[PDB]
RNA sequence: UACUCGAGUGGCGAACGGGUGAGUAACACGUGGGUGAUCUGCCCUGCACUUUGGGAUAAGCCUGGGAAACUGGGUCUAAUACCGAAUACACCCUGCUGGUCGCAUGGCCUGGUAGGGGAAAGCUUUUGCGGUGUGGGAUGGGCCCGCGGCCUAUCAGCUUGUUGGUGGGGUGAUGGCCUACCAAGGCGACGACGGGUAGCCGGCCUGAGAGGGUGACCGGCCACACUGGGACUGAGAUACGGCCCAGACUCC
């Protein structure tokens, strides 16, 4: 009865969550078999990262992900990829790239001079 | 917890001027107190203590701050003395002072603590703020219109701005490019003695 | 879509077992024998080479080994308490 | 015995344990029936007795009273006994 | 009316989760293997299916002890609750009969052949769940092994199921594990049996290093539930808010 669980790591004001495959009788922060993904709620991009191949293998061998893990699977594209109904679509949004410090410095120098 | 007592007394006691505009020091170079003229036995411990006191009380830094500065410098791959002096100069108060926007370390520290400057467009108010290579420091309009800041920027005729520091315009923007070298810093006193003592 | 009734599993290779060679020093018992095994190790602190010997209980079914004979031995599943060693073949006799 | 859940579990345990004891008594009766049959040394009476015993043991394994491997080993023991004797 | 549900039968959960370190100098822990000697609900994936008959009772009602918990007697009722019979030759046994391997018995080839036996429950009309036997995954476990890890001769011999083997019992499992009959041995100065201390490890502190101390939190195992014994349940039990018995304490 293996189910994918979220392990509470990080800091109180901005929690950090991993995505782990482990037995249902293990701990929230204890025994783990593999580390496959993560979740970042503090960043409003809401960065999502997951190993598609490992997730697919676990779903095939018969994992029973919980509701939040299944929601993350929909968000990334893994659940609908497995089911094959709509296909493979990526709803994830990447973090906005930070403008380069070098170009910021160049613009500032140009403005100054 | 800053220092409230006199700034001239430390110079008088340790025998070398610090601010450089101290008239009382040259007036009475002898140690202050009732028996400053008495001879003192020379000792390596005395020498090391005087050097470290000079450095710490001249830069106004706190003791634990200096201690972990030293530990970080020692852990740094480069030579401990060079690392220590570079990180110590990296302090924003000394950065602005050598940029010439400030006339005294105490007033510069108060200005930084109250936070009249802008760091990368975000207001930061930390007197011991860490400043790294290739950074940008900005100035707020509430500081530009401030009277003493205007006096400093229109009377900046102090010692020449060092190599790693340079001002670009009337906005008083300070930039750092490369890693200072002991020789081109040419700071008074010596660091070998201090590092030896802190190794003791 | 009808699948076969038999689904073969993965052929796990048979594992290796410890093998040893020693000398037999007594056979008074019935279909059981004593063999001494010698080991050499370096002392963790001083580094001296130290010789040690062990006493192990072997399994036999005919008592073909005489006293003071070199013999090859092998690992088996348990048959008697403190008796967990088996015979394979005799090498040297006198 | 503090709350309704565990008191009910108690009740059920004792009841179905009475049932369990009855069934185990039946199995043990079959076992010693075979025992004294063998001791006497009967052949055809032993044949039908062991047929009944195997039936009972198989049914017990089916409804979970005894391990099916346990029943199989017991049956093999009966077979070895009847063939040696 | 079943939207809803007191209490009562009937399934599932309840060994999960959470605390502690008295007992241990031991496979208990790490480390690397063996298991041809092992089991495994709930999950997934395949194979053939899923007939029939019957008794009983809680509940409800009547009633006795009694403040009390709980308890005796009479009447009475349904279910997936309980019990016969319908096959099963992918299952388990016994007698006869071929190929490979070695890890020695013997294992495997679902080798082949003669005989014997092995069970089911329906509801729902909705993103449907259930009932029997067999093959493979994954977790869950069970037994065993080589190496490692305190002090102490002001502790010199210990043991009779103790050592080795034959027939039976037994468990899931090989096994002096137990019993009956044979032989007298096994371990011992490369420290047995004794006496004192102490849960173990990934770690932490110190120290360049070797080395020394320590087991906070967190992470993985071992053992315990007032003290001492015993047993049923179940796929699973030191069964901490399960059960029986013996002692001290407390309450009505
Ligand atoms: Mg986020
Ligand atoms: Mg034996
Ligand atoms: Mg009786
Ligand atoms: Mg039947
Ligand atoms: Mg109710
Ligand atoms: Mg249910
Ligand atoms: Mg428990
Ligand atoms: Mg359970
Ligand atoms: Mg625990
Ligand atoms: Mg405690
Ligand atoms: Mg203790
Ligand atoms: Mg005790
Ligand atoms: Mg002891
Ligand atoms: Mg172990
Ligand atoms: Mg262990
Ligand atoms: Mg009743
Ligand atoms: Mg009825
Ligand atoms: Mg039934
Ligand atoms: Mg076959
Ligand atoms: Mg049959
Ligand atoms: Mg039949
Ligand atoms: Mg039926
Ligand atoms: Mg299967
Ligand atoms: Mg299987
Ligand atoms: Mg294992
Ligand atoms: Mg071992
Ligand atoms: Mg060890
Ligand atoms: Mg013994
Ligand atoms: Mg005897
Ligand atoms: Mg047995
Ligand atoms: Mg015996
Ligand atoms: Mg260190
Ligand atoms: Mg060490
Ligand atoms: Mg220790
Ligand atoms: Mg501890
Ligand atoms: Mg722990
Ligand atoms: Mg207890
Ligand atoms: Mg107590
Ligand atoms: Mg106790
Ligand atoms: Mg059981
Ligand atoms: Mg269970
Ligand atoms: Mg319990």
């Amino acid at each position: 009865a293996v189910k994918i669980k979220l392990t509470r790591l990080g800091k109180i004001r901005n929690p950090q969550y991993r995505i782990i495959v482990a037995d249902a009788r293990t701990r929230r922060d204890g025994r783990a078999i593999e580390v496959i993904g993560r979740y970042h709620p503090k960043e409003e991009p809401s960065l999502i990262q997951i190993d598609s191949e490992r997730a697919q293998y676990w779903l095939g061998v018969g994992a029973q992900p919980t509701e939040p893990v299944l929601a993350l699977l929909k968000i990334t594209g893994d659940w609908q990829k497995f089911k094959g109904l709509p296909g493979a679509e990526g709803t994830l949004k990447v973090k906005e790239p930070k403008p380069s410090k070098l170009d910021l410095f160049n613009a500032a120098l140009a403005e100054a001079e | 917890a800053r220092y409230t007592g006199p700034a001239t007394r430390k110079s008088r006691r340790l025998g070398v001027d610090l601010v450089g505009g101290d008239q009382s020091f040259e007036k009475r170079p002898y140690p202050p107190g009732q028996h400053g003229r008495a001879r003192i036995k020379e000792s390596e411990y005395r020498q090391q203590l005087q050097e470290k006191q000079k450095a710490r009380f001249s830069y106004g830094v706190m003791e634990k701050q200096f201690r972990r500065y030293y530990e970080e410098a020692n852990r740094q791959p480069g030579k401990t003395g060079d690392n220590l002096l570079r990180i110590l100069e990296s302090r924003l108060d000394n950065v602005v002072y050598r940029a010439g926007l400030a006339r005294t370390r105490r007033m510069a520290r108060q200005l930084v603590s109250h936070g009249h400057f802008l760091v990368n467009g975000v207001k930061v108010d930390i007197p011991s703020y860490r400043v790294s290579q290739y950074d940008i420091i900005d100035v707020k309009e509430k500081s530009l219109n401030t009277l003493p800041f205007q006096i400093a920027r229109e009377t900046a005729g102090e010692r020449p701005i060092p190599s790693w520091l340079q001002v670009v315009g009337e906005r008083q923007r300070i930039l750092v490019h490369q890693l200072p070298e002991r020789a081109q810093i040419d700071v008074p006193l010596t660091e070998q003695l201090i590092v030896e003592l802190y190794s003791k | 879509q009808k699948g076969p009734k038999y689904t073969p599993a993965a052929e796990k290779p048979r594992g290796r077992r410890k093998t040893a060679i020693g000398y037999v020093v007594s056979d008074k018992m019935q279909k059981t024998i004593v063999v001494e095994l010698e080991d050499r190790k370096s002392h963790p602190l001083y580094g001296k080479i130290i010789r040690t010997t062990k006493k192990v209980k072997a399994h036999d079914e005919n008592g073909e080994a005489g006293i003071g004979d070199r013999v090859s031995l092998m690992e088996t599943r348990p048959l008697s308490a403190t008796k967990r060693w088996r015979l394979v073949e005799i090498l040297e006799k006198a | 015995a503090n709350i309704k859940s565990q008191i009910k579990r108690i009740r059920t345990n004792e009841r179905r344990r009475l049932r369990n004891q009855s069934v185990k008594s039946s199995l043990r009766t079959a076992i010693r029936g075979f025992r004294e049959a063998v001791d006497a040394g009967d052949k055809d009476k032993a044949s039908e007795l062991l047929h009944a015993t195997s039936r009972k043991l198989d049914k017990a394994a089916s409804k979970g009273v005894i391990h099916p491997n346990q029943a199989a080993n017991k049956k093999s023991a009966l077979a070895l006994a009847l063939n040696k004797l």
